[PDB]
């Protein structure tokens, strides 16, 4: 694409800098292109990857919820401005994470073997799945939903046999997996179980951690405990 | 319902 | 442009939609729609285009503070990406400074009759022209600083003349010119008897005013304040 | 160096 000539290693350096710069459509482009040069993703890379698209589609998604807040308070007397304006931020979510899901077929999970990459990409797969599934209605919906389950569940599988409880990809792959149970897949007391189950099985794992890697296998245990008092 | 950082 | 096909007033409420949503680009893009109908703005109108413009600019300029502080840091090893980067950032900051320009030309400020709309557009170019001269090197950059200063001044001519020393757009035109002296022009002299002059002149105005204009003249004289600690 | 809001 636009990218299409600018170097690898200058892709990865310019979205470091837009990151800096809180410049998150700027930092997806980056990554969006280098991922197009067709090598894999280092470790670092996946993760600015992520970090690029999550605050991008983030902040489509904070838009589309005030505006649907605002669009079923009006259907609670006006014209079609505010369905109009939610349907173009909706799109353009969509399109967001239509890129997203095709950047992962095309081919970074296909190519990812080692279980730290192929469940970080599947994970993401479910992620975007479930961005979708947020703002779908009615019967696709019901497919959206299935991929996503099915993405995740694939992570978990892999997860489950070859990374440690404590694994932070393994944790944040748990706690969204959870958050799917709950927000999209009416299951609460499934989102519930597999919440305390992993945050279980991390503490019993946490006397085998550095104190760095406990710091950062903590910090997403929390996150799971914050779920859980939200929750019962 | 927080998600992963 | 793309909002030809679309209704003045359904232009009007989508911006405060996108406000709502802070989508800013969006706001901006409608109201720039509106103005391109060809009728005058309306107080809140005038008000609903500098808010869009005023946060997509902001957040250009502080990207481009990012980019250049990393960039002087390197000229303090590597290659021409943080200056790329940084040109590309200062490119689109300069587009939407001239897009604001260009509004404003045409032909807002030429139907601008009354007080309160003349001065809030000369006051808007005195604005944009200062974000260009922050960003320009040399010798244009003087002639983009007397564009600023002469926008500025007519401003101030003509809200002298017309408008009591609380009105808020005074008050915030005088902020703004005293922000060109101190940052833009090397006059901090002059930046500071600005906003002292202003300070005092509204200081003995608020006598005159309801509970809410109070409130309304108070808080930017507290702005100007602000940077006299700063400056003093 | 604070600008209007
Ligand atoms: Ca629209
Ligand atoms: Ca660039
Ligand atoms: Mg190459
Ligand atoms: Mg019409
Ligand atoms: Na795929
Ligand atoms: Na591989
Ligand atoms: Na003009
Ligand atoms: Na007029």
């Amino acid at each position: 694409g636009a990218m299409g000539s600018m170097e690898r290693a200058s892709l990865i350096q310019k979205a470091k800098l837009a990151e800096q710069a809180e410049r998150y459509e700027d930092m997806a482009a980056f990554m969006k292109g280098a991922v197009e040069k067709g090598e894999e993703l280092s470790c670092e890379e996946r993760n600015l990857l992520s970090v690029a698209y999550k605050n991008v589609v983030g902040g489509q998604r904070a838009a589309w919820r005030v505006l649907s807040s605002i669009e079923q308070k009006s259907n609670e007397e006006k014209g079609p401005e505010v369905r109009e304006y939610r349907e173009k931020v909706e799109t353009e979510l969509q399109g967001v994470c239509d890129t997203v899901l095709g950047l992962l077929d095309s081919h970074l999970i296909k190519e990812a073997g080692d279980a730290e990459s192929r469940v970080f990409y599947l994970k993401m797969k479910g992620d975007y799945y479930r961005y979708l599934a947020e703002v779908a209605t009615g019967d696709d919906k019901k497919r959206i939903i299935d991929s996503a389950r099915s993405a995740y569940q694939e992570a978990m599988d892999i997860s489950k046999k070859e990374m440690p409880p404590t694994n932070p990809i393994r944790l944040g792959l748990a706690l969204n997996f959870s958050v799917f149970h709950y927000e999209i897949a009416n299951s609460p007391e499934e989102a519930i179980s597999l919440a305390k189950t992993t945050f279980d099985e991390a503490m019993a794992d946490l006397h085998t951690l550095s104190e760095d890697s406990y710091k950062d296998s903590t910090l997403i245990m929390q996150l799971l405990r914050d779920n859980l008092t939200l929750w019962t | 319902c927080l998600s992963d950082h």
